[PDB]
RNA sequence: GUAGAAACUGCGAACGGCUCAUUAAAACAGUUAUAGUCUACUUGACAUUUAUAAGGAUAACUACGGAAAAGCUGUAGCUAAUACUUGCAUUAUCCUUUUGGAUAAGUAUUUGUUAGAAGGAAUUAUAACAAAGAAGUAACACGUAAAGUGUGUAUCAAUCGAGUUUCUGACCUAUCAGCUUUUGAUGUUAGGGUAUUGGCCUAACAUGGCUAUGACGGGUAACGGGGAAUUAGAGUUCGAUUCCGGAGAGGGAGCCUGAGAAAUAGCUACCACAUCUAAGGAAGGCAGCAGGCGCGUAAAUUACCCAAUUCUAAAGAAGAGAGGUAGUGACAAGAAAU
């Protein structure tokens, strides 16, 4: 038959995965989730190769029995769960919330956070739907559904969605001065303000971004994700900061140690 | 005889109620020692009054004697011990004893008994 | 040839070895179904009427119904048919049977009286034997032991002690269940409710 | 209570693995569109026209068998379920204006008539009216905060995808120069059909479409690609082969179930083979992991185990010739005694 796929090779893991090549011969397809698969690891990888928990995939699913693994401040017990590109997983048996950032590098990696800022996840919605009797609901990248936003919020705006009320609570625009992420551009990981935009017709529209260090670059509109305005990146990025850094100078400081 | 004990990248496992580090103990001039003797040494280094919580393995002594490279895990108690890993380290170590052995004829066998053939 | 004689109202059963054809004769050009006295099959059967009801043929092949032939034809064979085994989901498969009609055929004869007789059959139409199973649903028990919703049915199970477990039963989990969803339906639309005026508040 | 074979049911079995015969603008790759569609599991929002708990219908089993035999089967009695099937309020809106009164009651999908947050452009979202009308909204089981979960149900969206589809790209050959068009060739109109669109098909009407920028044909000891061999740089040659995509399971044809198969360790029919056969009749596909015959110069064990990866399900404790290890191994490659 031609069903739907059921395997991935190890090869053909996916780039940010970072998965050896003998290890072995498949990766895990993770199963239908809130997040595209390209652009999101299981958390059997995450807690594998990044956090080193354990050392067998089994040990793996023993952890995952115990409800110790917390997302969006709610449940979950499915090994094949895509975290995304932006949430919060808690582990309360030793209280401490971790949450996906990238690196100016391309991947993922977790970043310790504090439990006030902690409840505090940053959305931003893909499409804006009308249904009976005429209230706009919102639908995210996070494969999560608002019904009930304000006529303020336009489609590529940010909300502060609140982890447990499942609620708004601002919204953030795109003028010049807001800070925007890169999700899956090769230039991925550069915080900067937008210099500005550059609509084209009936095409992809080029956005050009400012950094810190007057560096100016191109993306297309459809990978950008509002992160706060001018005042301060509202979450707190990796230890990078989310600047990108030169490759020989880069390497200057990798000797000067 | 004496060794140097040598402990890397030790960090706490909550989640499983264990341990990990990686072991290097230099035994110079002297072959491959004893997993007893370091498993008494790293009980008394951490004040563990029990030795039946403490797994040893991957010790390689390397080319040229001298060094040895291993991964150590440790078990707050023996229901850990029982509760937290499967069967076959734990034969290892020597707490349980192995299964029936026959391999793939349960599956032979399963096979064999074919579904509404045999009457029980 | 071999005769299993079932009483339907005694849940047993009687083996009967004969071989003479013309013995067997008057069950002649009938269908399964028919009503045919089984008098020239033995002394004591006369009077008896059986409804022909099964057989099987010279090499083991079984009967049908709705196929009146006369001989082994093969044919479609569905999932929820009264004479197939299938495989897997929706499998299907051609399997040689023998026609509705009776003939000079069959190694076996399953029978059924339908009017008694005269005569008597040791262990056939005299003892009996019961359901083997007690009723289980709540309904089942009720009406066969007319004591309505007055109290619980599950004090008067019959003993092989061990008793089966009633079904559709009274339970204060299930009360407790139906009244967690009607509270948690109001609270849906109460919240609901909530969201819409809220949302008239933050319209201008 | 702890457990429980046999059993009905759910779910997968449509993944994987193997091979390359057919394939010469077909596939494949890059790059679109789907404003022309569908979409299992999961996740998130969320619904409309007897109840102190409703009806039968049957397995395993018990009892008589039968044939040689197989994934064979009749009558009698039964009983269950989250299998099958009937079925238990209420929500929204307007006037005086917290609140009194008055009012409306169909989700998809289909047809007819109007208006009309987004996209670039709607016959979009949606609202009103006239109609039809599915499938439902819990009659199912367990236990967490010092009320929860499981199973299952209507829609929307995402997800894991698939199907059509634009554009650009190839081996040799003219001792293949004119092809296609009664049997759809090219297009228009209307319809059937499909999940959507279309000569996909039907009827009518038109006479059209390709071509030395090499069509139509013929060969290919031709699966396509990122790749491999060689490089001063250009190039030429190999590409079955770790992976992506395509096709196939003897070679055509057909078909059920199932979301998803024209599936082959699912079925049906033909031929060519070939097995067992009490001679009446049954069942077959190693181009899956091992091994046998035949071919040829040419190619490894009828080993061990799911311990590693990862899959399936009622998902920790069970399977996995996917796969890892062992065995044979002067295919190649690297280190280094005499």
């Amino acid at each position: 038959g031609k069903g739907i796929k059921k395997h991935l090779k190890r090869v053909n893991a996916p780039s940010h995965w970072m998965l050896n090549k003998m290890g072995g011969q498949y990766a895990p397809k993770t199963s239908s989730g809130p997040h595209k698969l390209l652009e999101s690891i299981p958390l059997v990888i995450l807690l594998r190769n990044r956090l080193k928990y354990a050392l067998t995939f089994d040990e793996v699913k023993m952890i995952l029995i115990q409800k110790i693994v917390k997302v969006d401040n709610k449940v979950r017990t499915d090994c094949t769960f895509p975290v995304g590109l932006m949430d919060v997983i808690h582990i309360t048996k030793s209280n401490e919330y971790f949450r996906l950032l990238y690196d100016i590098k391309g991947r993922f990696v977790p970043h310790r956070i504090t439990n006030e800022e902690s409840k505090y996840k940053l959305c931003k919605v893909k499409k804006i739907l009308l249904r009976k009797g005429r209230l706009s609901i919102a639908v995210t990248h996070d494969g999560r559904s608002i019904p009930y936003i304000h006529p303020d919020v336009k489609v590529n705006d940010t909300v502060r969605l609140d982890l447990e009320t499942g609620k708004v609570l601002e919204h953030l625009k795109f003028q010049v001065g807001s800070l925007v992420m890169v999700t899956a551009g090769h230039s991925v990981g550069r915080v900067g303000v937008i210099s500005s935009i550059d609509k084209n017709m009936g095409t992809y529209d080029i956005i050009h971004v400012k950094d810190s260090r007057n560096k100016v670059f191109a993306t297309r509109l459809s990978n950008v994700f509002v992160i706060g305005d001018n005042t301060k990146p509202y979450i707190s990025l990796p230890r990078e900061k989310g600047i990108k850094l030169d490759i020989i100078e880069e390497r200057r400081n990798r000797l000067k140690a | 005889d004496q060794f140097t004990i040598r402990v890397k990248k030790y960090m706490s496992n909550p989640l499983l109620r264990r341990k990990q580090f990686a072991l290097e103990i230099l035994h110079p001039n002297k072959g491959s020692v004893a997993k007893k003797e370091v498993k008494e040494r790293l009980a008394k280094m951490y004040k563990l009054n029990n030795v039946n919580t403490i797994v040893l393995f991957g010790f390689k002594t390397l080319f040229g004697g001298g060094r040895t490279k291993g991964f150590g895990l440790i078990y707050k108690n023996v229901d850990a011990v029982k509760k937290f890993e499967k069967k076959y380290r734990l034969v290892r170590e020597g707490l349980i004893d192995k299964e029936t052995k026959a391999g793939r004829r349960a599956s032979k066998e399963l096979k064999n008994r074919r579904k509404k053939v045999r009457g029980t | 040839m071999k005769l299993n004689i079932s009483n339907p109202l005694n849940n047993v059963q009687k083996s009967i070895e004969i071989d003479d054809e013309k013995k067997l004769l008057p069950f002649m050009e009938k269908r399964i179904g028919n009503a045919v006295p089984g008098d020239s099959i033995g002394e004591e059967f006369t009077g008896y009427v059986f409804r022909i009801t099964g057989g099987n043929d010279k090499q083991g092949f079984p009967m049908i119904q709705g196929v009146l032939t006369n001989n082994r034809v093969r044919l479609l064979f569905k999932k929820g048919m009264k004479c197939y085994r299938p495989r897997k989901k929706g499998e299907r498969k051609r399997k040689s049977v023998r026609g509705c009609i009776v003939g000079q055929d069959l190694s076996a004869l399953n029978l059924t009286l339908v009017k008694k007789g005269v005569n008597e059959i040791p262990g056939l139409t005299d003892k009996a034997v019961g359901k083997k199973l007690g009723p289980k649903r709540a309904s089942k028990i009720r009406k066969l032991f007319n004591l309505d919703k007055s109290d619980d049915v599950r004090k008067y199970v019959i003993g092989r002690f061990i008793k089966p477990k009633i079904q559709r039963l009274v339970t204060e989990k299930r009360l407790l269940r139906k009244r967690n969803l009607l509270q948690a339906k109001e609270k849906r639309r109460l919240e609901k409710k909530q969201q819409l005026k809220e949302y008239k508040q933050l319209l201008n």
